[PDB]
């Protein structure tokens, strides 16, 4: 069982994307589908619940409106298309599974969000990109001025695993992210998609 | 809705899904026997006709031990069995 | 099984006949009083009539006195209405019901399920009552000395579109199968019942019937159809490792009473797992220590035998039935009570691609402490850094179960030079005497 | 029945032996007159007492 | 029992002939599909062929396509595979698995003994794949889209020198037997076993089998054996009465790890009592708090509900299998957490059989005080001992559960009455306010 | 099941002499057997351990070749022949039934030390004896100059037992253990054999 | 189950009155009955109990000889005649049901004092009666010089019920008590017998 969700990027205030949820591992047709939210460094948000696309769709009081869930059997897909995205929006949504269907000898997450995908990030800002710039510093090494959260962050590739900590990005003057591993280090940042290896 | 879900789900059977998710028709045989006569049968099995031979003869429900031969006799043309004033079975139609 | 069918209704005619056969099993047919109540569509109970054990004594209502003759056939154990005249005001719904006791102490248990025929209460019982979840509401009966006060008071609760059902018999007494919950009460000639806390299988007619020694017949009562009208979570609880925390989180009636409660565990950095899923269940793969029960309102998350692995933000999520939405709780954090540990002091005056940048970020480190509470002062050569400094502590190691803090002073690139000195000052428990190592330019 | 003045002997009669030592219960009316060393640990000690 | 034995293994020589045959009872043979499977000295499973309920449809692999025979006499229900014209590469031990479901979604269940006869795998599963006690480990299959892409993943765990068992059959279920520790999954055309939680039992060979809508054959997956991978004490720990203490040692692999460690209690004076014998069992003798539990290296001593009898030094023993012995631990010293007393101070000045002897030692004692941290100074009028008097506390008490101290000093002859008073000063927390009895010559 | 030690007396240094340690109330040959050594106020340091005379003997570190353990399972006994005996040896010894054979239904400290003797006290020391000297003082007794330790100091003969608080012993200047009961003062010293009423 | 009380009211010290408790909703003969005393603003006070009338009836030490409790099963009444009344038996005095016969199945306050009744109040103190004064004043009104305790405030006659906050009465120099209700009000005095709408 794995929930995959692709979309989470770069977004303009006001904007318009699509969250597409790749679900595999189950039977789609006879679980709930559902949207949680959180933003970064915050609790669980929930967004939406959907079961069937003729039935009751139901959406959090603060996104009623903006939000639209919607499902595709077919594809084993769950799709949510948020529109006219507002600023404290900028979060990660997982797409969780809700089973709704117990069985009799079968107990199984009856009403429970079962299973959580890994959670795409959206930033929903009018700040455009910039590469991080890496700076060797135990030893360590600051990632400084990427935009936007997360950058992957490691040491020698992923060799060298012991005693690597990475404490989260601050939110800086200039609205520009940093970190830094202590113990080569490998930055990787997908939204800009530049690999950098110092 | 919530708690009031549809009870019957539809099943997805779309040509290129694996064969665990391939639309498999089934049908069970129930076979019901009790004091109703046995009506469905296995085909008969009918061995050939020997005559002017002491056989073992089975024609249909009848069973019995004895040498038969052709005879003139004119049964109805719905009549199966022979007997006598002894009530023994003394003639027989041959089934098929 | 004492069950009593009943048949014999239909559509008719007015001033026709009809004839109404209810039969029993699984008891003494033919030791036990019966009779026929009657309700019209929308409208309180109406007694018919009644027969003895014997068939002997019959009783009828007044409102069809002399034109409803109500017998028994003990032999087949069946018991008939036979209506002849009848009205248009006898359309209704007819149910035999069994008599417990002897009159006058009247007693209707067991009602069959109710025939359609098609063709004023003496109990003053108040038309309507209004109660709320977890209320003490009293609905009262009210009748005269023949009524109320000599002979017992019965309580029949009638769900819609149901057969009723006794609650209270002899003015105190409750059957075998009701919950104490409701309870009988009867003072002079006025008799109640009180309902202690309501749910929403209290949604019902309740109805009292007393016999009358006076009019001869066993009145009932009129309609009383009973109406009834964020979970809050500790920010951080904690323990020492081996102890058992209790995670007690509560909402309302709507977000976790009357909705199966789950408790989830997001380790820093990971998707939540799930710990609980019922109020009491357990998912397989979670280890047996992590219990859960929910009391009426508040769910407790019990997690016993703490470790390194245990420190995780843990989470309670109800589905609401009035809102509409899974609602999560605050989010608990759980920490293990570690022995108070040596903050390691580490410093690094910026690089010279740094001055290549234009700015000068000066960081200072405290690894391997305990517990979360400390401080960093930039004592910049006896001077206090004035909000420029940011800092952020990580999680509870996942196995040390200790902290790490990085304080980052981020200076102009003139402002490394026009100063000679910088150095941080740290404040923790477990180094009362300050740690500072001073770079110099 | 007692046998002491049949079976003993100063100083012990170690002619008669018991076993303690069996992986399982021993099924009714069986015997093993088997010697094998008992490893009651993991390690293969070579059949050393 | 649906027991299938089987024979007719044995030793034969290249390009012979070889009848194996099996019986099989307890189900009805004739409606089964059956197989015959092959696993090489030394090597993972290989499917020579398989035979439907009818007989109508046989199935070879190819290696063996063309030279083996399978058939199925329905009357004996017995089965046989006729080997001809065989290699060397055949030498191996055979099995007849009984076949659950149709083809293509076979299932082995229940399979022979193993007939020893003498004379490339399509599912690339890897090789080997290591685990840890308690954790979860993901062996993955891997296939075509004909394998797993179509086909079911069916998973055997075969123990060593036994015949396989199945463990997951249909890609997500578990037979009646197989706890549900084992998890199948299936993506695409990858599948995969999910372990979560290891034990001793759990090594053994692990094979993914498909069958083949192309191919034609049931093919199984490649080995992946499975395998599972000074006692540092507390020198004193302690706890309130009532509490919960958890006393945990840790040595190495050899010293606790793979031997059954030992929990020991010796109160002061006394010889130790065995709390603990096996890693968590209890001799009896012993109250039920004294749980012990060693969780890998760490062994844990629990003592639950304190009380003045619980005071002692608690040790922990284990054999080494490395440096063969019964090392112990260090030692931890449990003490209650009583409420602060009172020091009772008193003094006395040396006997004069002191002075018929040639010393003098003057004793001060405190008694019946808590904590066991104080400190007495002989202020022999203003004046402070230098290194000369010496003091011993009492351990714990055995009901009062506090402390007693006496300070000797012990000095010459003629240093008693060059001075004229001697007076002792105690520290304590009981105490704020110091309590001296100031005796003179 | 009682374990009785005999032989701790005075030792000079590098000398020999033999613990005996009589078992009775169980199958002595059905149990291993160990000498476990306890230096005054110290830890419990394992001395030994045997099961057969012609298996393996197992000896602490320390004691490896100074030290001879044996059985002898017709008298019940457990020997320790120790020779050579150096400085740090002097303590108490107990001789302990560690149970090796588990049974299935009766389940006994199966590899736990079960049962300890009372212990013997062995002084290696070249200091020879010297009787107790009784110093009467809450009523109190000091017995000073007695060597070694151990002391039996009791109130009234064991008749008056309650509030009787004994402290250990210390080592002074000369050698020489002085102890003292607080509450006639009975001290029995074995070693020198003196039975003093004062 | 109620249990009502009667009886309480302005007493002369040294006077003579009867506490009468109907007691409804439960078979009287088949309980105990205790009367229980409670100083304003001062714990409960076992005053008596009584199972029988033929059978021991229980005094507090305070109280023997001068208190009388009986019952009436025809009536369902539980009597106290109190006479010689003494100045600290100012209290409010509640009629309790100590059931003391527990059956099989049926758990039920076995010998728990298991339903109180209202309770009445009864002041031993020879001042006389006076009216409650009313003055009015967040809308509060006071209530002043009214003798005995207690008084019924309440605001707009009960029909405001949220935020009516009311202090317990005082003992002046006067001797006269005094409450106010804060947010018209009815002031309900029962021994003085009159109502006032301010
Ligand atoms: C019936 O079948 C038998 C055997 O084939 C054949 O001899 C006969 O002519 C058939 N027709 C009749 C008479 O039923």
């Amino acid at each position: 069982v794995q929930l995959l969700e692709s979309g989470g990027g770069l977004v303009q205030p006001g904007g318009s994307l699509r969250l597409s949820c790749a679900a595999s591992g189950f039977t789609f047709s006879d679980y709930a589908m559902s949207w949680v939210r959180q933003a970064p460094g915050k609790g669980l948000e929930w967004v939406s619940w959907i079961y069937s696309g003729s039935g009751n769709k139901y959406y959090a009081d603060s996104v009623k409106g903006r939000f639209t869930i919607s499902r595709d059997n077919s594809k084993n897909t769950l799709y949510l298309q948020m529109n006219s995205l507002r600023a404290e929006d900028t979060a990660v949504y997982y797409c969780a599974r809700f089973p709704i269907a117990r069985t009799s000898n079968s107990q199984s997450s009856y009403d429970g969000m079962d299973v959580w995908g890994q959670g795409t990030l959206v930033t929903v800002s009018s700040a455009s990109t910039k590469g991080p710039s890496v700076f060797p510093l135990a030893l360590g090494c600051l990632v400084k001025d990427y935009f936007p959260e997360p950058v992957t962050v490691s040491w020698n590739s992923g060799a060298l695993t012991s005693g690597v900590h990475t404490f989260p990005a601050v939110l800086q003057s200039s609205g520009l992210y940093s970190l830094s591993s202590v113990v080569t280090c490998n930055v990787d940042h997908k939204p800009s998609n530049t690999k950098v290896d110092k | 809705g919530f708690n009031c879900y549809f009870p019957l789900q539809s099943y997805g059977f779309q040509p290129t899904n694996g064969v665990g998710y391939q639309p498999y028709r089934v049908v069970v045989l129930s076979f019901e026997l009790l004091h109703a006569p046995a009506t469905v049968c296995g085909p008969k099995k009918s061995t050939n006709l020997v005559k002017n031979k002491c056989v073992n003869f089975n024609f249909n429900g009848l069973t019995g031990t004895g040498v038969l031969t052709e005879s003139n006799k004119k049964f109805l043309p719905f009549q199966q069995f022979g007997r006598d004033i002894a009530d023994t079975t003394d003639a027989v139609r041959d089934p098929q | 099984e004492v069950q009593v069918l009943e048949s014999g209704g239909g559509l008719v005619q007015p001033g026709g006949s009809l004839r109404l056969s209810c039969a029993a099993s699984g008891f003494t047919f033919s030791s036990y009083d019966m009779s026929w109540v009657r309700q019209a569509p929308g409208k309180g109970l109406e007694w018919v009539s009644g027969i003895s054990y014997s068939g002997g004594s019959t009783y009828y209502a007044d409102s069809v006195k002399g034109r409803f003759t109500i017998s028994r056939d003990n032999s087949k154990n069946t018991l008939y209405l036979q209506m002849n005249s009848l009205r248009a005001e006898d359309t209704a719904v007819y149910y035999c019901a069994r008599d417990v006791n002897f009159v006058p102490l009247v007693t209707f248990d067991y009602w069959g399920q109710g025939t359609l025929v098609t063709v004023q209460s003496v109990l003053t019982q108040p038309p309507s009552a209004s109660g709320t979840p977890g209320q003490r509401v009293t609905l009262s009966c009210t009748g005269s000395s023949s009524n109320i006060g000599s002979n017992s008071v019965t309580w029949y609760q009638q769900l819609p579109g149901t057969a009723p059902k006794l609650l209270i018999y002899d003015d105190n007494q409750r059957p075998s199968g009701v919950p104490d919950r409701f309870s009988g009460s009867k003072s002079g000639t006025s008799a109640s019942l009180a309902i202690s806390g309501l749910r929403s299988e209290d949604e019902a007619d309740y109805y009292c019937g007393t016999w009358d020694y006076s009019l001869s017949a066993y009145v009932f009562g009129g309609g009383t159809k009973l109406t009834v009208l964020v979970l809050t979570q500790p920010p951080s609880a904690s323990g020492t490792p081996g102890q058992r925390v209790t995670i007690s989180c509560s909402g309302s009636s709507s977000n976790i009473g009357s909705n199966a409660v789950s408790w989830y565990q997001q380790l820093p950095g990971t998707a939540p797992k799930l710990l609980i899923y019922a109020d009491n269940k357990r998912p397989s793969g979670v280890p047996d220590r992590f219990s859960g029960s929910k009391s009426g309102t508040s769910a407790s998350l019990a997690i016993s035998g703490l470790r390194s692995e245990d420190e995780a933000d843990y989470y309670c999520g109800a589905w609401d039935s009035s809102l509409n939405a899974y609602v999560f709780g605050g989010g608990t954090k759980l920490t293990v009570l570690r022995t108070v540990a040596a903050p390691s002091v580490f410093i690094f005056p910026p690089s010279d691609e740094q001055l290549k940048s234009g700015t000068a970020s000066v960081v200072c480190l405290l690894n391997n402490f305990y517990p979360r509470e400390a401080k960093v002062q930039w004592k910049v050569d006896n001077a206090l850094q004035s909000g420029n400094s940011q800092e952020s502590v990580t999680e509870q190691d996942s196995k040390d179960s200790t902290y790490s803090l990085s304080s980052t002073l981020t200076l102009s690139k003139a402002d490394y030079e026009k100063h000679k000195v910088y150095a941080c000052e740290v404040t923790h428990q477990g180094l009362s005497s300050p740690v500072t190592k001073s770079f110099n330019r | 029945w007692n046998s002491n003045n049949l079976d003993s002997k100063v100083g012990g009669n170690y002619n008669y032996l018991y076993r303690l030592f069996r992986k399982s219960n021993l099924k009714p009316f069986e015997r093993d007159i088997s010697t094998e060393i008992y490893q009651a640990g993991s390690t293969p000690c070579n059949g050393v007492e």
